[PDB]
RNA sequence: CUCGGAGCAGAACCCAACCUCCGAGCAGUACAUGCUAAGACUUCACCAGUCAAAGCGAACUACUAUACUCAAUUGAUCCAAU
């Protein structure tokens, strides 16, 4: 199929991906009560160390 | 409090990885010899009783 | 221009200011409540009986006999040797090329804690457990000044951001005394003792010193060239040669491992009020101090 | 200057020398001029940035022509008209560990292409039904009455 | 609780807290399960792996706790290789 | 004097009496009753308790096989033993 693309249609090749939607978690609160310490991994964009002001 | 049939006994595993699990047995049976999930290995291996913990 | 110049043409036109015609900005002076009156007397708020009214009621945490809460929790070492943990307050490379920008650190000079100290830039606490600075990468991309900067403990990309600009990074040891001189110099110089040597790290952290992938202080030179060619062979940037610039030199200046202050030994006392320094020249003690 | 028994020079006898630690060894895989390497920002806003690194396959002479030619058989997906390689990474915040991963691949393509690797790997899960698949498609392959 | 000690009239820490308590700097405390090391012979893994998650308190308890200890033990700490210096700061809170 | 089932309490939940009845303080089979992790339930607080997709590793192409049958079948912290 590439063949056809590149030479008979004069194009690009289009390449497709199945996308799932994204994970869905309930409202975060400011005090989760009986939730375990992975449950502030849930809301976090990075898994770098971030360092604020400094 | 009085009866009294059976008994918690420590597993340990015939690998050398010192896992170790409890499991209830008979009191009047044999000792133990069981296959059992050893994680140090990542693969079922054989179990000898050793200990009695406790009576149940 | 309706507030500066409007709000004092405007006093010209109204009494003079006196001791009799001040108040506090409203807001400031919230009113006090005493128990008088209708209003507030009678039970005065306490309620009635019990220990509530009677003012003694049980202790913070008891819960009327219940186990309480903050002991039925099974204990666990979260907080074991807390107090013994080393601390390092983090320094990005952001704050530092800030701090360089606006000219409150000197890039043409070697930059130390006493630099970074005098510059504002980190504040140190020595008796929190602080043992320096650490460098973190964050700020890598836009890091652009050159530098050779002496901090306690570094990065992989923070020692790679320095050394791709022409700089130099080096990973330095210092005791809680040695940091506490380091850190404000002034002060000690007006106790009047002899410069004190600087410790050698502790057991535990003399792998990291002496390592060349941390540019340890006590690390082989031999091994630099080496450590310095695999950071830019992984990061994907060509490694200058500064032995090549003008300020190499200055790139190249680096405190002997005993030495707090460039320039000054072990067992000097400076005399700030004659801006003189005095040198022991007795065997035993220049012994003691080089040792 | 002030130096003590802990000094490198006493320390380290035989690494003397100001230039010591600053020689830059003369004695070089993948050259960084051949390579083109784009920055750009990943769903950014999404935190993680994003390091494009592209260099035509054929015309490249630091890799050898038997590897040219395994590399662009196996990572044919990633190969676009022109013939240029174009590696992606957007796994961290920083350019450079960006950058870092998509060089790293680029050492692990010609590794595994010299390595010629006879291990049979553990079949996918997604693989095995297309095995199926191709099985049922050659057996209603047909031959013709009269050849 | 001691609000102003004999010998230096401070407000002193119930030194219970800090044995079984961690607090994060965002104000978060964090415990182990009561009878997470009892009597397991008798419970499954699926209550097992429960007892064993390290949990946050509630409002109200971190409230206390918080009464409980002395300012000392809020203040940021940047300790090497902390296991839990990601969980020190929150992200994406609202309100 | 703790725990479970039923009536009072007829139909979401909850609901008392020195109210009316019956039970529990185990047993048996496994030895992956291994690991891990979305989302939820909750005995009116807390503590505790409960159910779980996906995933890893197993089992597997005969086994209503995947959080065992079972209603309750139970005991915090400190401390002790190891
Ligand atoms: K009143
Ligand atoms: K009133
Ligand atoms: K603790
Ligand atoms: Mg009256
Ligand atoms: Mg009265
Ligand atoms: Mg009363
Ligand atoms: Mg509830
Ligand atoms: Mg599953």
């Amino acid at each position: 199929v590439t063949y056809i693309f590149h030479q008979l249609l004069d194009m690009r090749e289009p390449v497709f991906e199945f996308v799932r939607p994204p994970p869905y978690h309930p409202k975060q609160k400011r005090f989760p009560h009986r939730q375990p310490l992975r449950y502030l991994d849930r809301y976090r964009d990075s898994h770098e160390p971030t360092y604020g002001i400094y | 409090k009085s009866k009294s049939k059976n008994i918690l006994v420590r597993m340990v595993s015939e690998a050398g990885t010192g896992f170790c699990f409890n499991t209830k047995r008979n009191r009047l049976r044999e000792k133990l010899t069981l296959l059992h999930y050893d994680p140090v290995v990542k693969q079922r291996v054989l179990f000898v009783e050793k200990k009695k913990i406790r009576s149940l | 221009q309706g507030g500066g110049a409007r709000a004092l043409d405007l006093l010209r036109g109204l009494p003079r200011v006196s001791l009799a015609n001040l108040k506090p900005n409203p807001g400031s002076k919230k009113p006090e409540r005493r128990p008088r009156g209708r209003r507030r007397g009678r039970k005065c708020g306490r309620g009635h009986k019990g220990e509530r009214q009677r003012g003694t009621r049980p202790r913070l945490g008891f819960e009327g006999g219940q186990t309480p809460f903050y002991i039925r929790i099974p204990k666990y070492g979260f907080n074991e040797g807390h107090s013994f943990r080393r601390q390092y307050k983090p320094l990005s490379l952001n704050r530092l090329q800030y701090l360089i920008d606006l000219g409150r650190v000197d890039p043409s000079q070697p930059i130390d804690l006493t630099q970074l100290v005098n510059g504002r830039g980190v504040t140190i606490q020595p008796l929190k457990r602080d043992y320096g600075v650490q460098l973190v990468e964050e700020g890598a991309d836009t890091f652009t000044a050159k530098v050779n900067i002496e901090v306690q403990l570094a990065s992989e990309l923070a020692i790679a951001a320095i050394e791709k600009n022409g700089g130099v990074v080096t990973t330095a040891f210092y005791d809680p005394r040695s940091l506490d001189i380091v850190c404000k110099p002034v002060p000690f110089f007006l106790r009047g003792q002899p410069i004190p040597k600087r410790m050698l790290p502790p057991e535990e952290l003399v792998p990291y010193y002496t390592d060349a992938k941390n540019r340890g202080y006590l690390a082989d030179p031999a091994k630099f060239p080496e450590a310095r060619l695999e950071l830019a062979r992984k990061y994907g940037y060509i490694l200058p040669d500064i032995t090549k610039d003008e300020l190499f030199k200055m790139l190249c200046t680096r405190k002997d491992p005993r030495q707090i202050f460039f320039g000054l030994a072990p067992g000097w006392v400076v005399n700030m009020a004659d801006k003189k320094i005095l040198k022991p020249t007795d065997e035993n003690l220049l012994k003691y101090y080089t040792s | 200057e002030f130096k003590s028994i802990y000094s490198l020079d006493k320390l380290y006898p035989e690494s003397q020398g100001s230039d010591t630690a600053w020689r830059v060894p003369n004695g070089s895989d993948i050259p960084l001029d051949r390579l083109t390497i784009s920055y750009c920002r990943s769903s950014g806003n999404k935190v993680n940035s994003k390091a494009e690194v592209r260099f035509h396959l054929a015309t490249a002479e630091w890799i050898a022509e038997p590897v040219r030619q395994k590399i662009a058989i196996t990572h044919k997906n990633k190969i676009n008209r022109l013939g240029e390689l174009i590696l992606t990474s957007e796994s961290s915040r920083y350019q450079f560990r960006n950058l870092a991963d998509c060089l790293q691949k680029i050492r692990d393509m010609i590794t595994e292409a010299s390595q010629t690797p006879k291990e049979p790997t553990k079949e996918d899960v997604k693989l095995h039904r297309i095995r199926i698949e191709n099985m049922n498609r050659e057996r209603l392959r047909q031959k013709r009455i009269h050849s | 609780l001691t609000y102003f000690s004999a010998r230096k009239g401070k407000r002193k820490t119930v030194k219970a807290v800090i044995d079984r308590f961690l607090r994060l700097h965002c104000g978060l405390w964090v415990r182990r399960k009561a009878g997470y090391k009892k009597k397991l012979w008798k419970k499954t893994p699926a209550r097992k792996k429960r007892l064993r998650e390290f949990v946050f308190c509630n409002k109200t308890q971190s409230k206390l706790l918080d009464k409980m200890t002395t300012s000392f033990w809020k203040r940021r700490n940047w300790y090497v290789d902390d296991p839990y210096q990601k969980y020190h700061d929150r992200t994406n809170l609202k309100v």
